């Protein structure tokens, strides 16, 4: 009821964003871009994950 | 530090014999003069006993053998 | 009434290098968040460094295309070049060349020396080649900047990550002096891309923040 | 007062009797913190023994729930009033209008799990302004009974106690009105012939606001009494 | 009528303003409902129950 | 008198000594669980959200 | 990197004012603004009433014959008193007043090194022709909020909760600055609202001094 609302809001997609065409190089770059305000939490990026 | 006792339950596969073995070792460390068989991190006697069970160098058989050996040595030194 | 609890670095506990974790306590009540967020905002997006800004490959002029004999796609070559941590001397921007051929992985040890331009990870893989006749070559322009500059804000463009800090994340918890009820204990966990040490990047960010507060400091 | 009311507050706060409500209209002649004097209009005074109306407000005292019921005037000196309008606000009324709580600036948002299930995250300004600070009054009793070996008296001569113990009591053997006492302090000194002095219970603080003595006939008095 | 009275002030008709985080100084990425509610202190104190 | 030296003795006694936390209608056995204590300023027993 | 300087201080009102810091690099306006806002709201030094001794008053749950307010309301009004003692860090003001009327803060016989910044601040109303209050108001300097139930004596001295924090509301904005040939430079407008017992310039200087002294750990 609050942990699940947080994880639902975080893991959702809106078809537009501050950065939607960018291709990231890992989860750490995703956090670095979100915290800097350069991308939205609901972007549609391509992340290289292991 | 201790949070989860799962490895100790793996070593002593009952979780009810684990309590008794750890209690016996903790009472040895506390009432008796026995020193821990593992470098403590300012943990209490119960956590040290549980860690020693996790590291593998204690169980019911080992505790029984050690107690019997020390009783035999005390008897021999009694004359 | 002007004396606050001045913190000290309790420990600089480091996982394998460039993954340090510094704790300072006891901060005054509420100062954990001010210091943590100020350092986080400085480290994340306002910090000098050098990174690959752009790259031109001879055999391809479009981002969504392919070169024969190269295992990765150009979209992945740009990703591999983004993580290329490089430190440059007094020159603001330099250009390097990646001429190579033959079946095998292309690593950062295969770039031209360019004198004082130093690559921190010679084992960093840029591309894989699949044919002995397949030769790859590219000019990578690395420029000095501050923070993160995405390519959309700005001949293939690469999102330039000038700042060395890959991930900075603080976490304030509770600490106490002998009678103080509830204080702060700042726990900063910083990773860098190898071109700088985290226990040095913290001091760099602190110097940057402190030099901002010089025109209106009391020197007391 | 509630910013979002219902209009039934002015009826509840008046019909419950907590407020000091004017009986005959007139002009305020003297407003104290503990009394109000109304000079009644000659249009409403009786022909014989005209006089005034006096309302003695119920100051800090104890309710059944060990709370404080306390009336304070809502009028000012030299101000006309009519019949049946409030002169003093009782406990938790504002200008003769029911006021059970405080109007506070609320935000409906999750905040780092400090309002997780139903919890409430309150600012420090709310506790700085002392707007939820309440007053709780509790009475403690000490009875002197005529047991065997003679009766028990209220003298201050308490054995096996230090001078710090008897510092709070007067010479009569009862605590001073206004003494900030804490847990374990002695309030009333009563002696067992052979010590059943009334002492503060554990963990309860407070300030002694009123000491009350009753005596039956055949007991002369104490100067305090 | 509530929205009309909000317009009589200078407040948004939706009743939601854009709040900022107090300890990071950045927006909550949504307009949140801020108003004035009448709170009561119920007679269940914690020092009477501990 | 709660001297300043019994608060570190308490912080050492409390180190790895679990305490049981029970809620009054103990319908099933999960209503009694043992937690490691953390000393807090206040009069309320802070209880982890996941339990 | 450039550096910010206090380029303008618009003292619009007696209490609330605006200071301006310019130029500021991009991404530094928010950092400096929020750090300064938190430090100002949390750690500013001020003066507050701490102990009061009214003449014939024993406890705060009583009343005085002549005044229109309980002693508790008088204590709250004294708690809301703004005073700017200059040389000392603990002083005792003496209020003497008689006769019908309000008892404002101007009725305090304040010393040379004491400044009452809001003389119209009412304390209590005397409603009797022969009723006089003579109280001793102990103003001392401190920091933050220190309630009377945590500090540390006769049955006359009443304790009031002390809120040593001159600033009541702090806001900040960042907007593009006017430089001759440059862009992406911000300017920080800190709109603060004190109660009058502090200077905005020295408030900003104290906040920055505290921040730099905290950063001096590394």
């Amino acid at each position: 009821q609050d942990v699940v609302l947080g994880l639902y809001y975080m893991t959702r997609d809106c078809v537009n964003a501050k950065g939607e065409g960018m291709v990231l190089t890992g989860p750490k770059e995703a956090e670095r871009l979100y915290r800097s305000g350069l991308a939205s939490l609901h972007a549609r990026v391509k992340v290289r994950i292991t | 530090a201790r949070v989860t006792v799962q490895d100790a339950v793996e070593k002593i596969g009952n979780r009810f014999d684990l309590v008794l073995v750890a209690a016996r070792r903790a009472r040895q460390m506390q009432v008796g003069g026995k020193d821990p068989l593992v470098p403590e991190e300012n943990d209490k006697t119960t956590v040290i006993a549980l860690r020693e069970i996790e590291e593998g160098l204690i169980n019911n058989q080992i505790l029984d053998v050690r107690e019997r050996q020390e009783q035999q040595e005390q008897e021999a030194a009694e004359l | 009434v002007t004396e606050f609890l001045k913190p000290r670095l309790v420990d600089i506990e480091q996982v394998s290098s460039t993954h340090a974790k510094v704790t300072l306590e006891p901060l005054e009540r509420g100062f954990g968040h001010t210091l943590g967020n100020a350092l986080r905002r400085i480290l994340l997006s306002s910090m000098p460094g050098c990174a690959v800004t752009e790259v031109e490959i001879d055999g391809v002029l479009h981002e969504y295309s392919t070169k024969e004999g190269v295992q990765e796609d150009i979209l992945e070559i740009l990703l591999n070049l983004k993580g290329l941590a490089v430190r440059v001397q007094g020159k603001d921007e330099v250009i390097l060349t990646l001429n190579k051929s033959g079946i095998g992985p292309v690593t950062a040890a295969d770039i031209t020396h360019d004198g004082d331009v130093e690559i921190v990870k010679p084992q960093h893989v840029i591309c894989h080649l699949t044919d002995e006749n397949a030769s790859i070559s590219m000019r990578i322009k690395v420029q000095r900047g501050r923070g993160y500059v995405p390519a959309s804000t700005r001949r293939l463009l690469v999102d330039a990550c000038y700042s060395p800090v890959e991930r900075i994340a603080y976490n304030v918890e509770a600490a106490r002096v002998e009678q103080r009820t509830d204080l702060d204990k700042l726990v900063i966990e910083m990773e860098t891309n190898g071109t700088i040490d985290p226990e040095e990047a913290i001091r760099r960010a602190a110097t940057i923040l402190a030099e901002q507060l010089e025109a209106f400091v009391d020197l007391e | 007062k509630p910013l979002v009311g219902t209009g039934m507050e002015r009826a509840v706060a008046v019909d419950s009797g907590v407020t000091a409500v004017a009986k005959r209209g007139g002009v305020v002649q003297y407003v104290d913190a503990s009394r109000i004097v109304i000079k009644v209009n000659e249009d409403e005074m009786y022909p014989g023994e005209a006089g005034i109306d006096i309302y003695n407000l119920t100051k800090y005292t104890r309710s059944n729930q060990n709370t404080c019921i306390n009336q304070m005037p809502c009028v000012s000196l030299g101000e006309p009033v009519e019949r049946g309008d409030v002169l003093a606000d009782g406990p938790s009324t504002d200008l003769g209008e029911l006021a059970l709580g405080q109007n506070m600036r609320v935000a409906f948002m999750p905040w780092n799990g400090y309002n997780f299930e139903d919890s409430i995250l309150v600012s420090e300004r709310v506790v700085q302004e002392d707007r939820f600070t309440t007053i709780h009054i509790q009475e403690l009793a000490c009875v002197s009974r005529d047991t065997k070996l003679g009766p028990e008296e209220i003298t201050a001569d308490i054995p096996n106690v230090g001078e710090a113990a008897l510092s709070k009591l007067d010479e009569s053997g009862i605590v001073y009105i206004g003494a900030e006492v804490t847990g374990g302090d002695i309030l009333v000194g009563k002696v067992t012939p052979k010590d059943s002095s009334l002492r503060v219970p554990n963990g309860v603080s407070g300030t002694v606001i009123d000491v009350q003595v009753f005596t039956r006939d055949g007991v002369e008095k104490d100067k305090r009494a | 009528e509530i929205k009309e009275l909000l317009k009589l002030g200078d407040l948004p008709t939706s009743g939601q303003i854009r709040l900022y985080d107090g300890r990071t100084g950045e927006q909550f990425e949504r307009p949140v409902t801020v108003g004035y509610m009448y709170m009561l202190k119920l007679n269940h104190l914690v020092d009477d129950k501990m | 008198r709660e001297e300043a030296v019994v608060w570190d003795i308490l912080d050492e006694v409390i180190r790895e000594h679990p305490v049981l936390l029970n809620r009054a209608p103990t319908l099933h056995r999960l209503g009694i669980q043992a937690f490691e204590p953390v000393l807090i300023e206040g009069k309320a027993i802070q209880l982890h959200p996941l339990v």
